[PDB]
């Protein structure tokens, strides 16, 4: 080729049609221009529109009566392409300075901005009956537009938008709960939902967006605002308990509870707003409140589990988390465990199991705690847990029955099974004839309890967990190590472990395609473990020749005892 | 099942009672080399039973077949040979 190809030119504007209603795009653009614009004069700033208040109210009408009522997403897409939530609305909120909060007109236009920003930054759920061919077309663009909104709100150089949001609700937040009208309670809800919306926004499946969110929250005193609402959850507040919980849930999302950026907030939250907030949410779920939703239940269990781990990183006082260690919580999560399994809800069960694991880890640290009252309460909780067979038979059945439930569920159940055995083992140990009768009787009860983890179902679930050894961390490998170590050190002779598929995995784990890295601290413990299991494997084939044919593992606990 | 009939046919199982002590490939000192000879012995048997099948996928098909009522009655025959 010597000359240029004519097809190199691309495709091109009013003459070409769009996916939205052509008249909607014109109407929405008539409003986005009329609300204002940047001053042509140098250092002039932002010229607010003459009828800016009414056009903002008209844009809110276009969302409620055209998009919502008719099940369309045209005005949503129009505002996304106009990018007002990033180019116009941010400049309008910048005009309402802290000294200018007395301006009634400037405060009303500021509210109208959030009355528009909340539905636009609202999270979208693809799987809905109401969704049409229209919604599914626009959603990919809107989801990306929502990321562009969050980026502009967090990184706005001129004015603090999140701090400005707090100021809108602040006067209606000062007045008592009884004195608050339906309008005044709506402003608190709108502003609290705005903070949740921006914290919710993440790309559909970067870490800088997670870091900048925490940095903007502390600087613009939102963590201080969240603490004041949570600490006064009894008087002056109600219903908002789940909305505040959701904000903190989307903040602790993929965040470590020990040595974090939000280290300043975690200590202040446990000291003031832990018990009043989490006791209210517990009571809200029990009474089956109208404001509470099904997804709020699993989020509650996640936050309890997250803050319990965050508490042990400081452990200033084990009394600051007293509300979640009450017997009322125990009855509630036990009923939640039975209900989630029956309804086949695994996401709720995963959060409940992880919550329960953190509660058991807390009572163990309270047993060795310096506080006299802490050891008294830890022992009375453990006394009930050691004999409550209703909880025992339920936890044992979960690990026994596992089929295509996901790795998050697998990591949660194996966490609970390992800890429940470990914590009760400590209780199993700690005039002479009278004291021994009650102390040595617990050793009989523990061997009965540990026999629930011996069947094939529990074994296979731990085996499938061990398969992910290439991705598992040091603590994750300890669970699998201590379970198999507990099989041989149960006097069970690891008859259950003898299966071709199980023996295959253990071998290539140390010496095969994936060497598990020889430099790892867990490798040396595993190498010693696998060798000990294989030592008994070769010996049992010589002892009984039936093991060659019965390597199928399809056997039960009665046929396994015959082999040992 | 027609695919699980290879176990029902009694061609693979009578070789597991005849070929296993026949090799005598056991060393108490080594764990890895002894289990590698064991894995190579079963991999050979699985290839002769049904070729063009993954090793890990083959083992899982054997245990599922073992749970069957017809197979369970046949497996209980092998354990009786041990009793005096």
């Amino acid at each position: 080729h010597h000359h240029s190809a004519g097809l190199e030119v691309l495709f091109q504007d009013g003459e070409v049609n769009d996916v939205v209603h052509p008249q909607v795009r014109a109407h929405i653009n008539s409003l986005v221009s009329a609300l204002g614009g940047i001053s042509i004069d140098d250092d002039g700033g932002y010229k607010l529109g003459d009828d800016a208040l009414e056009v903002l109210r008209d844009l809110k009408k276009w969302i409620r009566f055209y998009d919502e009522k008719t099940n369309r997403m045209d005005v949503a897409r129009c505002l996304a392409e106009a990018n007002i939530v990033s180019t116009d609305l941010l400049h309008i909120l910048a005009l309402w300075t802290p000294n200018e909060n007395s301006n009634k007109y400037k405060a009303r236009i500021a509210l109208a901005c959030f009355e528009l920003m909340v539905p636009l930054t609202w999270p979208i759920e693809k799987d809905r009956e109401t969704m049409t061919i229209n919604h599914h077309r626009h959603i990919p663009v809107l989801q990306l537009a929502q990321l562009g909104y969050k980026r502009a709100i967090i990184n706005y150089d001129a004015a603090p938008i999140l701090s400005t949001a707090v100021r809108v609700a602040l006067p209606a937040m000062a007045m008592p709960i009884g004195e608050r009208t339906a309008r005044d309670q709506g402003i608190i809800k709108l502003i609290l939902y705005f903070l949740r919306n921006i914290a919710m926004i993440t790309p559909p499946p970067s870490q800088i967006s997670r870091s900048a969110l925490i940095d903007a929250f502390s600087y613009q005193d939102i963590f201080l605002t969240l603490l004041t609402i949570a600490s006064n959850m009894g008087e002056d507040f109600r219903t908002e308990d789940v909305i505040v919980m959701e904000i903190i849930f989307h903040l602790v999302k993929r965040v470590d509870p020990k040595g974090q950026q939000l280290g300043s907030f975690v200590s202040d939250f446990l000291d003031s707003g832990f018990n009043p907030l989490f006791s209210h949410i517990r009571k809200s779920l029990e009474r089956e409140a109208p404001h509470v939703l099904h997804y709020h239940q699993s989020q509650f269990f996640y936050l309890v589990a997250w803050f319990l781990e965050a508490e042990r990183a400081r452990r200033s006082s084990f009394n600051l988390i007293a509300s979640v260690l009450t017997q009322e919580m125990f009855i509630a999560l036990n009923r939640a465990l039975d209900r989630a399994y029956g309804d086949k809800d695994w996401r709720l069960l995963t959060s409940a199991m992880r919550c329960f694991t953190q509660i058991l880890l807390t009572v163990q640290e309270m047993f060795d705690s310096g506080n006299d009252e802490d050891q008294e309460i830890a022992d009375n909780i453990l006394s009930r847990l050691f004999y409550e067979e209703s909880t025992h038979d339920a936890v044992a059945n979960i690990v026994r029955t596992y089929k295509d439930q996901g790795f998050e569920y697998l990591d949660a159940c194996t966490e609970l099974a390992h800890t429940f055995l470990r914590i009760l083992e400590a209780y199993s140990k700690q005039d002479e004839k009278m004291a021994e009768k009650t102390s040595q009787e617990r050793k009989f009860d523990f061997k009965r309890f540990a026999a629930r983890f011996t069947p094939q179902g529990v074994v296979d679930t731990f085996v499938t967990f061990t398969k992910y050894y290439r991705d598992l961390d040091d603590s994750q490998l300890k669970r699998a190590h201590r379970y198999f170590y507990r099989v041989a050190f149960k006097q069970e002779m690891s008859v259950m472990l003898f299966r071709l598929d199980i023996i295959h995995l253990f071998y290539n784990m140390i010496k095969g395609p994936e060497p598990l890295d020889k430099n790892s601290p867990m490798y040396k413990e595993w190498e010693e473990l696998v060798r000990q299991i294989l030592k008994r494997c070769i010996r049992k084939l010589e002892e009984r020749p039936a093991l060659f044919t019965e390597i199928l593992f399809s056997k039960i606990n009665s046929t396994a005892y015959y082999l040992e | 099942k027609l695919d699980d009939q290879r176990l029902l046919s009694e061609k693979g199982i009578p070789k597991l009672r005849k070929m296993a002590p026949r090799l005598k490939f056991k060393g108490k000192g080594h764990e890895f080399s002894d289990t590698a000879r064991l894995l190579s012995f079963y991999q050979e048997w699985l290839d002769d039973l049904f070729p063009k099948a993954t090793f890990l996928d083959a083992l899982a098909m054997v245990e599922k077949a073992g749970h069957k009522t017809t197979v369970r009655n046949a497996r209980l025959k092998w354990i009786d040979e041990l009793r005096p």
